[PDB]
């Protein structure tokens, strides 16, 4: 219930890690990576002028 | 497939001695002379004695009982 900035997913991993273990950790990160690229994709931010 | 080794880390706790009990088991097996004890799904031997590890019937004084055993016999 936040807005994610780096910081906050670094600090989710880390407690996912600390609470959970080594491996759903280790899919928790691939999932993230599969839906965040999918989701900027989806996105379509771009830089303008 | 072992994706990852946490389980047969815990079992025997270093991290560092069960890559050298699964080189000794995965010896054993490729070598000659033993079978898995474990159902075979065409993995390479390392995985395989890394599962038998992490299931829980393999360590280092049952092999060293194994050893011995095979010694008495012959």
């Amino acid at each position: 219930n936040q807005a994610l900035g780096k910081k906050a997913i670094s600090k989710m991993l880390n407690t996912c890690y600390r609470i959970l273990g080594l491996k759903p950790t280790v899919i928790f990160a691939d999932q993230i990576m599969y839906t965040g690229f999918a989701y900027a994709a989806r996105s379509g931010a771009s830089v303008g002028i | 497939a072992r994706v990852t080794v946490q389980d047969a880390v815990e079992k025997i706790g270093n991290r560092f001695d069960l890559v050298l009990v699964a080189a000794r088991r995965a010896r054993q097996m490729q070598v000659g002379g033993k079978d898995p004890l474990v159902p075979e799904e065409n993995d390479k031997t390392t995985v395989i004695a890394l599962r038998e590890i992490e299931e829980g019937l393999i360590n280092n004084q049952i092999l060293d009982v194994r050893e011995r055993q095979e010694q008495q016999e012959q």
